[PDB]
RNA sequence: GCGGUAAUUCCAGCUCCAAUAGCGUAUAUUAAAGUUGUUGCAGUUAAAAAGCUCGUAGUUGAACUUUGGGCCCGGUUGGCCGGUCGGAUUUCCAACGGGGCCUCCUUCUGGCUAACCUUGAGCUUGGCGAACCAGGACUUUUACUUUGAAAAAAUUAGAGUGUUCAAAGCAGGCGUAUUGCUCGAAUAUAUUAGCAUGGAAUAAUAGAAUAGGACGUUUGGUUCUAUUUUGUUGGUUUCUAGGACCAUCGUAAUGAUUAAUAGGGACGGUCGGGGGCAUCAGUAUUCAAUUGUCAGAGGUGAAAUUCUUGGAUUUAUUGAAGACUAACUACUGCGAAAGCAUUUGCCAAGGACGUUUUCAUUAAUCAAGAACGAAAGUUAGGGGAUCGAAGAUGAUCAGAUACCGUCGUAGUCUUAACCAUAAACUAUGCCGACUAGGGAUCGGGUGGUGUUUUUUUAAUGACCCACUCGGCACCUUACGAGAAAUCAAAGUCUUUGGGUUCUGGGGGGAGUAUGGUCGCAAGGCUGAAACUUAAAGGAAUUG
RNA sequence: GGAUAGUGGCCUACCAUGGUUUCAACGGGUAACGGGGAAUAAGGGUUCGAUUCCGGAGAGGGAGCCUGAGAAACGGCUACCA
């Protein structure tokens, strides 16, 4: 695995078997969907949504409490981002790092990072398009990735 | 995966890689590009005329040391210069001079046959009278 | 990554075999797999094999004897038609007496002799013997 | 070997192996109900907490996020959930 | 290969041998050739893994959705009877896959109304449309495979048959041979594309997600078309008949597959000689100034060039320059590779880990196209302390324009821009899977009344033990491979198929010629032929 | 719209700026007429097919045309070139 990079690494999550949890639960998800839409007026995104109500409260996952994802669930309120969370992280990361180069000539390092950055933003914008999620003939370029961070 | 793609839907990239890697074979480079008709004085044919220029003294290679007795010969349908053995022991005799001589190659495909140094032709036929029924006494040359 | 499901089971049922074990595991446990043991166990070469599932895709363990010899996939799977079935047998077959050459068809999962007694044809999956 | 119960090893076994290269994966971690010092506001918390997290009530600390499990404030009391 | 004075090899005689009305030679082509490699080649070292990474095209790509219907035969799980004292059986209700046979399909307008509830007394007057049809609005599209028609004749395989046999040819054969009779002149193959047709596993494709979604015996309405009748033909009408569209009352378990020991991303604590910029230090080297002292010092195998009583070396004191970053420093770390080690700060990045967080197949490998790419080299400066391609000398020597000694410019250093090479080596492309044991270590983590230091005592930190995930490696053995050397990958390959990229086809000529192309240039990339010819090793063995 | 026996940029006027292409266009070579077929082949293949049959083209090279149902005909005509 790695894409962009030599690693092999298999560090991820491990969902529990059973597919409703968690038999010692509180009020269930009336209040549940009350909590998450109120994370989300506050503008974070559903991974910290996750986080968040996954230790602070217990839950081990917002997708057996209630039947619907946090994304769904922010979707249907009417919350969900221009661009998905995920396109959004490539984005600003290849802000960041192109702000370095314009300071730092010489560091090919940056260079070398920054192309593969962009290759996983291209990858997804392509990905994106498909789906329908994002309108076609939408392009990142340098020149309004700036302003499209914030 | 052995190398070479196993799609179903790969029978062009195989067909074209194919095409690429034939040329690295002699016969295939030969028969396309048409060399035999370009060159290797021939037309790629088997046999050819020509008019008898001189005598040779050609010397054995390694190891071997005798002396070999071949002639200058210039074609008639093409002008081109080749040099061509006269096999029989004695058969010199017969070449003498300007006479019109047919040749045929030596069995290798192309290349010189023996310790003979970069002959590939031989006579087989000198004044149209079968040069072999020379030796064996068989018919006579022609006068003139 | 990972191109074929039952390359990889049927990798590990051989090399189980040639180390002379008794099971393996196999994941993560297609529909082709099951079909394509369940024509294996039909004709005595593996015998009894379970499905544990998980939620994800399932896996299989599988009890082994000594009566297989090899059991592999053929790739791609190409189109063999009801006259071309012959070539295939003669080729990956150690005999014409025993050995089975599985090959999908419209009609399911069958061998090559259940083919030629049904007299359809398909596509090709693989050989045990 | 070349006999083995793969449908139904010991626990013992099941225990070391690794929570993805197990017979089926599950989470090793758990859900921790920890009792804040002075008011009761039972609440509960995640051994992997990741966050500081605290109650309402006074929200001073319940945790700190670490590398591995989070390690909860030195006087409070926890009981496994 | 024979032939240089005993030729089984030439020239002949004798004898022998092969094919034989034919035999030989030359060229081309086919098999041999698994030396074209789809089946089925090779790529550590023999020829060949681009220096490395990115990534449109191309190829490949985790799992998941009900099984025409019947009639028999026989198996495996169940199931009372346990009638034998916890062992097994039959007439059995069921499922599952095997073997043999026969083997609804979207509706409506209408007919045969059909199979007819049709029954008239034991052959009668009246059922539901495909079982046969004409039209109706809808119709998810493919690849694949079966079967059928078509694929001229000759030719190919092949049936029959008198050329006397045979190659042939399609003839011929049978009678009382006075009148005559009669069988044949088959059949098969024929890829691919098109047509018709059955199946629907496999591999794709589309639908209901800010529902403009479906059914609708319903309720307003808008619009269009239209036949037989109104008494005829046209110009206006009503319902009726048929579309389409529009809104709510009315029906629905209303409508989103897992969450891959796939991938992207998030977060938390770390980690590292990863990168860039600024900053700091060390001793050393060279030089210089000051001081004592003395005549040698340097170099080498031995010397000599060379510096020296105007003080060389050495000692002492201080300073400057530019470069390097010792010992720590190892079968250890990071990076795509090239590469990267004094100190601190700032900037951005990254692998691993943990995760009951998030998205959801975004993925693997890649023509064309690119980023980076040691050293040397180029252009322009700065710098120019060390070492130092050219050169001057002293040697060495038969020569020495070489090795060695003394000097010594371009460079070594840097900024800006080119260069694109290396034995850029693991001479091992990348991704994924499985197959044997052992210890050590790095990063993260897990558990343990374990040990130590703090506040004997907690938390921490550092150690110990067991385990785990990822990584740089090492040890043993071969069931396995190989041509051996060797290899846990170079294994899972005549029992030959996981995906994918690149390269090779006897040695040379030759990385030459030529034409493009990049470069300021040096040259890089691309790249033949004519011609030549049985002749060097990958590997081991004995000397 | 003209022309043809007819469709058609086949030709003309006007209008629009299109059409083909890495699934290899366009260009270049062919000691290339194409097939039915031939040689050799365990299987997959390789090489050949000027040539007894089918289709196409040509009458020394081009062009043009009469007659005729049918020819751009050549053992028909006209011109230039050799
Ligand atoms: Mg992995
Ligand atoms: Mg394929
Ligand atoms: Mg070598
Ligand atoms: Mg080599
Ligand atoms: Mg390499
Ligand atoms: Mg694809
Ligand atoms: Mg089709
Ligand atoms: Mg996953
Ligand atoms: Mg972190
Ligand atoms: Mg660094
Ligand atoms: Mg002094
Ligand atoms: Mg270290
Ligand atoms: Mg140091
Ligand atoms: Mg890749
Ligand atoms: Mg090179
Ligand atoms: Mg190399
Ligand atoms: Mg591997
Ligand atoms: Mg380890
Ligand atoms: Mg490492
Ligand atoms: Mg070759
Ligand atoms: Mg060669
Ligand atoms: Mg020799
Ligand atoms: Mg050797
Ligand atoms: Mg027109
Ligand atoms: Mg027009
Ligand atoms: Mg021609
Ligand atoms: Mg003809
Ligand atoms: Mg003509
Ligand atoms: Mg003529
Ligand atoms: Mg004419
Ligand atoms: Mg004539």
């Amino acid at each position: 695995g790695r894409m962009h990079s030599a690693g092999k690494g298999i560090s991820s999550s491990a969902i529990p078997y059973s597919r409703n949890a968690p038999a010692w639960f509180k009020l269930s998800s009336e209040s549940v969907i009350e909590q998450i839409v109120k994370y989300a007026r506050k503008g974070l995104t559903p991974s910290q949504i996750g986080v968040l109500l996954r230790d602070a409260h217990g839950v081990t996952q917002a997708r057996v409490i209630t039947g619907n994802k946090i994304m769904r669930i922010l979707k249907s309120n009417g919350l969900a981002p221009e661009i998905p969370e995920d396109l959004y992280y490539l984005i600003k990361k290849a802000v960041s790092v192109r702000k370095h180069l314009e300071r730092n000539r010489k560091d090919k390092d940056a260079k070398f990072r920054l192309i593969l950055i962009e290759s996983r933003i291209h990858r997804l914008a392509r990905y994106y398009r498909t789906v329908a999620v994002l309108p076609p003939n939408w392009k990142y370029e340098s020149a309004t990735a700036s302003a499209l961070v914030n | 995966g052995k190398g070479k793609p196993r799609g179903l839907n790969s029978a062009r990239k195989l067909r074209v890689h194919r095409r690429n890697n034939r040329w690295a074979e002699n016969n295939y480079k030969k028969r396309l590009l048409g060399t035999a008709f370009k060159s290797s004085p021939f037309g790629g044919s088997s046999h050819a005329k020509g008019i008898v220029l001189e005598k040779l003294g050609i010397e054995s290679k390694q190891p071997n040391s005798a002396i070999r007795k071949c002639v200058r010969v210039q074609l008639i349908k093409n002008g081109k210069k080749v040099t061509a053995f006269v096999p029989n022991d004695g058969c010199l005799n017969f070449v003498d001079e300007n006479d019109e001589v047919l040749l045929a190659g030596f069995g290798r495909k192309g290349k010189a046959k023996g310790d003979i140094p970069g002959v590939r032709f031989k006579v087989v036929k000198v004044s149209g009278v079968s040069l072999l029924a020379l030796w064996k006494e068989k018919k006579e040359k022609p006068r003139s | 990554t990972r191109s074929s499901v039952l390359a990889d089971a049927l990798n590990a049922i051989n090399n189980a075999e040639k180390t002379g074990k008794r099971q393996v595991l196999i994941r993560p446990s297609s529909k082709v797999i099951i079909k394509f043991l369940q024509v294996m166990q039909k004709h005595g070469y593996i015998g009894e094999f379970e499905y544990i599932d998980d939620h994800r895709s399932g896996k299989i363990v599988v009890q082994l004897n000594g009566r297989l010899n090899k059991c592999g996939v053929i790739s791609p799977r190409f189109n063999v038609k009801i006259g071309d079935i012959e070539k295939w047998t003669a080729n990956l077959l150690p005999a014409r007496q025993f050995g089975y050459v599985i090959l999908t068809t419209s009609a399911g999962i069958m061998d090559h002799e259940e083919a030629r007694r049904k007299h359809v044809s398909g596509k090709i999956l693989g050989f045990v013997y | 070997v070349l006999v083995q119960d793969l449908l139904h090893p010991t626990a013992a076994s099941e225990a070391r192996k690794h929570k993805l290269k197990t017979l089926v994966q599950g989470p090793r971690s758990y859900f921790l109900d920890v009792k804040c010092p002075g008011c009761l506001n039972i609440t509960t918390v995640f051994s992997h907490a990741q966050t500081a997290v605290t109650c309402e009530s006074c929200s001073t600390i319940l945790c700190t996020p670490t590398g591995g499990k989070a390690k909860l404030s030195e006087g409070t009391s926890f009981r496994r959930k």
